[PDB]
């Protein structure tokens, strides 16, 4: 609730009513005459974002498969069939 | 001949290169490697010296090698010696090399993948030729297949062309001999004054017994050799003849026809018995490293590194260069099994670069180890040391701004930074 | 000895049967997705559904709805 409070506050004019009326005003005038969020990045800055997430993924998963490796459980599992 | 490429497909990237020829002095090539293209000293050199073969390394194997050949060398700055052409494991270390570049979030330490590759076995030689100095040339990357032309790796970042020599037809060899050779003598940092020798370190992936020759002179050029169990060719023949425990003419004989059998020349195959017995000889600077087994590449260039110096010397001043490899990768353990092992003495003179070493780079363990083995921190820990504990901040950390904002608040109010 | 044209047939049969570790390992065996996967090959294995699970009765839902406003199954 407080994500959608902060963007609805995010795109709202920055005049409070009555007041707004001079905000509107001078949008409509610049339509007529004429972002911190949903920005898009240069080619080689998204590349360079997406190998970063890929990198990032893939430590994820090594570190899942690690602790996996080293449960009690994996552990049990291994020692018994070795010994066996 | 300096030049630059502009790498044009799927990942655009751009790369440096420079000719040069067997006759050259490898001191320059250092130089404009060092200078001319900005390249810190490497803390580390991983020489690549096979995966030309037709055949490929198995998959998990080869994907092993490459997590644990990036891994061990992400810690400090390393190069990585390679045929830069895209083909075989040289790709796949290309690719997790440029992977990791980008996904580096300290620019200070970095991995340098190198191209050292022959002039005649280039794809679209001509394309590059060019190289303006305000333009750098345009190159397209294809997959080639086996064959005997490649085309260059997008992925590695620097390359040195070699011409090919009109006396013999191994001037690459030769000139990447001679490149590890004077890398060896070299000083890791800028000043020789926390500067360590560059361990130079050489890995072998299913060689075939042309490489013999040039495995040979490495060795005589007294620098460590890694070979992996499961690489396929003369790898195999080595790491058995280790389990075996002695070489003799005939069963080497006999391992190389039965690994190699297109080969059938009785002169080749003498001349390679002779090598391999000669190779064999030194053993201190030969290294098995099994994936099944250990599957830590880092712990296996450590104790290879620290097996090479015993074996050079006794002298703590000797291990002191392992010492410092083994703080700066927090391999503990390691060195307590060796370097801390009853032979070397070990005087607290000798550990208080190496204490000081440990304590700045928040290696606790270490710090432990050299309190134990001398250290008296009464002596060791004076004021101006202290101080000199405070300034050497990682200036990344709460302290660095604190400290800078009371000097900032100090001077104001108005040789050492704190 | 494996080539990529070799496991095709094999890959599109261990996708289609929904077996993971088989694609992972024919993956890792040299079979490159890049190449393999075609918009032919992709529309290829939404037309061989189970006709079991939820994704065939709504894609039937979706095709006799474009029969109603008017080679492949889908």
């Amino acid at each position: 609730q407080r994500y959608n409070l902060i963007v609805e506050y995010h795109s709202r004019p920055a005049l409070a009513p009555p007041f707004i009326i001079i905000s509107h005003i001078t949008q409509a005038l610049l339509s007529f005459i004429k972002d911190l969020l949903e920005r898009e990045l240069p080619s080689g800055l998204d590349q360079k974002l997406m190998t970063w997430e890929t990198v990032q993924k893939e430590n994820y998963l090594a570190k899942l498969e690690h602790e996996h490796r080293e449960s009690s459980g994996e552990r049990l599992r291994y020692t018994s069939s070795k010994v066996q | 001949r300096l030049g630059d490429i502009d790498f044009t497909g799927v990942s655009r990237t751009r790369g440096k290169f420079v000719r040069v020829t067997s006759s050259t002095d490898p001191a320059e090539i250092y130089q404009i490697l060092t200078k001319q293209w900005g390249l810190a000293p490497p803390h580390l050199v991983v020489a690549l010296m096979g995966g030309d073969e037709v055949a490929q390394l198995k998959p998990w194997l080869r994907d092993t090698l490459r997590k644990g050949l990036v891994k061990a060398a992400q810690s400090t700055g390393a190069w990585i010696l390679t045929s830069g052409l895209r083909f075989g494991i040289t790709k796949n270390l290309g690719q997790a090399v440029r992977d990791h570049s980008l996904a580096s979030t300290s620019p200070k330490v970095r991995v340098v993948a190198i191209g050292i590759a022959p002039w005649n076995m280039i794809q679209n030689r001509d394309l590059l030729l060019s190289a303006k100095p305000d333009h750098p040339a345009t190159y397209p990357t294809e997959d080639l297949p086996y064959g005997a032309v490649y085309s260059l790796d997008c992925n590695h970042s620097h390359f040195i062309l070699v011409d090919e020599d009109p006396k013999r037809p191994g001037a690459t060899g030769e000139m990447r001999v001679k490149m590890l050779k004077h890398i060896s003598l070299q000083r890791t940092g800028y000043g020789g004054t926390g500067s360590i020798e560059i361990p130079v370190l050489c890995l072998l992936v299913h060689g075939e017994p042309r490489i013999l020759q040039k495995m040979y002179k490495n060795i005589q050029n007294s620098i460590p050799w890694l070979i992996l169990a499961g690489s396929g060719g003369v790898a195999d023949i080595l790491v058995t003849l280790m389990d075996r425990g002695c070489w003799d003419a005939d069963i080497v004989q006999e391992l190389l026809i039965n690994t190699f059998p297109d080969g059938l020349h009785s002169t080749e195959i003498t001349s390679w018995t002779k090598l391999i017995q000669r190779i064999l000889d030194h053993g201190h600077l030969l290294t098995v490293h099994d994936p099944e087994q250990d599957s830590e590449l880092d712990t296996v260039i450590l104790k290879a590194l620290v097996k090479a110096c015993k074996s050079q010397s006794q002298e703590a001043q000797d291990f002191l260069d392992a010492l410092k490899l083994a703080v700066a990768w927090n391999r503990v353990d390691i060195a307590k099994s060796e370097i801390f092992s009853g032979d070397v003495q070990w005087s607290a003179q000798d550990l208080e670069e190496v204490m000081m070493e440990a304590l700045v780079n928040d290696k606790p363990d270490f710090v432990r180890l050299f309190v134990d083995n001398g250290v008296n921190i009464k002596q060791f820990l004076t004021y101006g040391r202290l101080q000199e504990l405070y300034c050497s901040v990682s200036e990344k950390n709460l302290l660095h701004t604190l400290l800078l904002k009371k000097n900032q608040e100090r001077q104001a109010q108005l040789k050492f930074r704190f």
